[PDB]
């Protein structure tokens, strides 16, 4: 049956005998575990350096992907030609090895990259001290630890002890984390902030609530993972954090599921705290946990300030937002249909959309290896019910930065978010027939804010969810969000990409046709970390071109190295986005790729001793990557510890060809020191060879 | 606090 309940659990054997064992066996010869040590205490470096030393509770808690010390005390000292044994985590009723739900922890001899083991590196007497590595995509939730040792009649282990309870968390601060966030100030306000700011009221007399999320608060971990029960949850899936947020989304409003709060607009609020009266989310949901029924009642800023203390809690950051004028499209057509009656009012009767002064949803920030690269960063999830999204009131992740670029085709509820914050109203007289009498393009999402790093103040983040009203990108975008919902083809190509060079971005467009059309089109270039995650639009432009009939039209864009240089990072990639119009018919043609740069190779290598005190000498390779003539070449050394700093200037190298440089070095700090090269041309500038020496 | 506003 489905493995669907952190609180349920199954009963491991402490003895486990295998086949008919002979009575009178002794098990004597055996290690037996005497104490488990996990140093849980919240001063020490366990919970520290996890940061998890501010939860109220007593266990031990760590986050995925990042060692952890723990020491067991043995009956005799553990020796290796004699002895084997491993720790287990286990979680559920019904754990499997093949699930994740049972993990086997082996001992030894170094930790591996990304998988579960544990390694001894500290013994006395009796004891031994382990540092235990997790994988970084371990299922997140509490799991019961185990020793098990191993012998030719079966397995001995330990007795149930809830002592040695043990929950994983969500790591932003581990780089292979699906929720890995690489700025500290970040993951403070994202993570680890307890206390909040909402904002609400009207776009020019701006309102702010204080809310206390509590996620450290005793009882509001526990109650995170009873959320996930009550859900039915698979457990499996707990340390995907698509799937948590969505299930969030879905649990944190009680329709269809019991989950932790019912909404109500009325005024009345029979039976119930009224929603204006709560300050924060921790009285709500351990109410939710001991009623075991939901709480009445909430309104979008309440269910957001929950759906937020659920995310920061298992360690996934999350931020809340408000959008100011936000609609609510009733139809999925991404438009408000507003009927008016031949008088010039509204129907209320047939009008069924509508506009709130304000909304507020949730941001998580996750990877989303689901969707292509370039589409991770902050996901929008909406746990306040409008409208049901397969079959359930819930909504996303929606990536934030599809829906700027209306690609709303990408998982999950894109189209919903983007006419929350940029559907057009659309006026139209229902006669006795249907006649649309007026446009309104930017009454819906006037603004869109979250609260600042390190303060109360209010930041502005519309740019993130929408170009800006008036420029020509709005129109494109909402336009290509509409047909996600001429012949003539259009593609794109990044020709010949050299890191440290110019390039040029190639659109073609191919008319098949015996029409003269007129393109209206946006190009947007982007870079992307490697994980998928976006990081800053480095060029943007609009762009008019004629297509003549029967013919194909190429259109290069020119982009300098200075527009990315100055903002790249380790193997991150390129993002563009080409979306054009055909003006004559309204077609609109939208692509997105992704293209790596070719890195030119510097090669360092020594030669000699590498002793401090004595020469050796350094060998920088570098090989032209182009078909140009590189001219005035320059190639630098340094190493802090190595070398003072050096220089050496070719004049000119030829296409394809290598040059050589020696340099003759004394070092003056041993250990673990360092060797850095860069060349920088007229034409190919700023990269670079490095290469670790020990002194 | 959250309230549907008429149409403009
Ligand atoms: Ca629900
Ligand atoms: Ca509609
Ligand atoms: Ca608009």
């Amino acid at each position: 049956p489905p493995n669907n309940s952190n609180a349920a659990e199954d009963d491991l054997p402490t003895v486990e005998l295998q086949g008919v064992v002979p009575r009178g066996v002794n098990l004597q010869e055996f290690l037996n575990v005497t104490s488990v040590h996990l140093f849980k205490e919240r001063w020490d470096t366990n919970k520290v350096d996890h940061h998890t030393d501010k939860y109220e509770n007593n266990k031990l808690i760590v986050r995925r992907g990042q060692s952890f010390y723990v020491q067991i005390d043995f009956s005799r000292p553990y020796d290796p030609r004699r002895d084997l044994f491993r720790v287990e985590y286990v979680i559920g009723r019904y754990p499997q090895e093949n699930k994740g739900t049972y993990i086997p922890v082996p001992i030894v001899s170094e930790l591996q990259s990304g998988k579960w083991g544990a390694k001894i590196v500290m013994r006395e007497d009796r004891s031994v001290r382990l540092s235990i590595q997790s994988s970084p995509k371990c299922i997140v939730g509490k799991f019961r630890m185990y020793v098990a040792v191993w012998t030719p009649y079966g397995v001995l282990r330990t007795s149930r002890n809830p002592e040695t309870d043990t929950y994983i968390l969500f790591n932003p601060w581990c780089e292979d984390d699906a929720v890995y966030l690489d700025n500290e100030k970040e993951r403070e306000e994202y993570v680890l902030n307890d206390i909040g700011v909402i904002f609400y009221g009207e776009v020019n007399d701006i309102k702010t609530r204080s809310w206390s999320y509590g996620q450290f608060e005793d009882g509001i971990l526990d109650t995170c993972l009873y959320v996930m029960d009550r859900a039915q949850m698979d457990l499996s899936g707990r340390g995907n954090p698509i799937k948590v947020s969505r299930v969030g989304s879905a649990m944190v409003n009680a329709k269809d599921d019991e989950g932790v709060l019912v909404g109500s607009w009325d005024n009345i609020y029979a039976y119930g705290v009224p929603p204006s009266a709560w300050t924060g989310s921790v009285d709500i949901l351990l109410e939710y946990r001991s009623s075991e029924n939901p709480v009445r009642y909430g309104q979008c800023w309440v269910f957001a300030g929950v759906f937020n203390t659920f995310l920061r809690c298992l360690g996934i950051p999350a931020r809340i937002v408000t959008n100011y004028f936000s609609a609510h499209d009733n139809d999925a057509n991404l438009q408000m249909d507003i009927f008016l009656e031949e008088d010039g009012n509204v129907n209320s009767k047939l009008t069924k959309d509508s506009v709130w002064n304000y909304h507020c949803w949730n941001e998580a920030w996750m990877t989303r290896p689901d969707l292509p690269v370039g589409f991770g960063g902050w996901q929008a999830v909406d746990s306040t019910p409008q409208e049901n999204s397969d079959g359930m009131y819930r909504c996303g992740p929606a990536s934030v930065q599809a829906i700027k670029h209306g690609h709303v085709c990408f998982q999950f509820d894109a189209p919903f978010v983007f006419a929350e914050v940029n559907s057009d109203l659309i006026y139209i007289t229902a006669k006795k027939t249907h006649v649309v009498e007026n446009v309104d393009a930017t009454h819906i999402g006037k603004l869109i804010v979250t609260k600042q790093i390190g303060g109360d103040g209010m930041m502005d983040i519309t740019d993130t969810y929408k170009f800006q009203e008036g420029q020509e990108e709005e129109r494109l975008a909402l336009e290509t969000a509409l047909m996600y919902g001429s012949n003539v083809d259009m593609d794109f190509e990044v020709e010949n990409a050299v890191l440290g060079k110019d390039f040029k971005l190639s659109i073609t467009f191919r008319n098949n046709s015996h029409n003269r059309y007129t393109i209206t089109a946006y190009l947007s270039a982007n870079i992307t970390f490697y994980t998928g995650v976006p990081k800053a639009e480095f060029k943007k432009e609009t762009f008019d071109v004629t297509l003549e009939p029967l013919s194909f039209k190429k259109e290069a864009v020119l982009i300098q190295a200075g527009e990315y240089m100055g903002q790249l990072l380790e193997q991150a990639s390129l993002h563009f986005f080409v979306t054009a119009r055909i003006n004559e018919t309204r077609d609109v043609l939208a692509k997105q790729k992704s293209t790596v740069l070719t890195i030119p190779e510097i090669i360092i290598k020594v030669r000699g001793t590498q002793v401090v005190g004595s020469d050796m000498t350094v060998i920088v390779e570098f090989t032209n990557p182009l078909k140009e003539t590189l001219r005035n070449v320059w190639v630098h050394l340094d190493g802090p510890g190595v070398t003072r700093p050096m220089k050496k200037m070719f004049r000119e190298i030829r296409p394809n060809s290598t040059v050589q440089w020696e340099e003759v070095c004394r070092p003056w700090v041993s250990g673990h020191r360092k060797l850095i090269a860069s060349m920088s041309s007229d034409s190919l500038r700023h990269v670079y060879g490095e290469l670790d020496v020990q002194i | 606090x959250x309230a549907l506003l008429p149409w403009p």
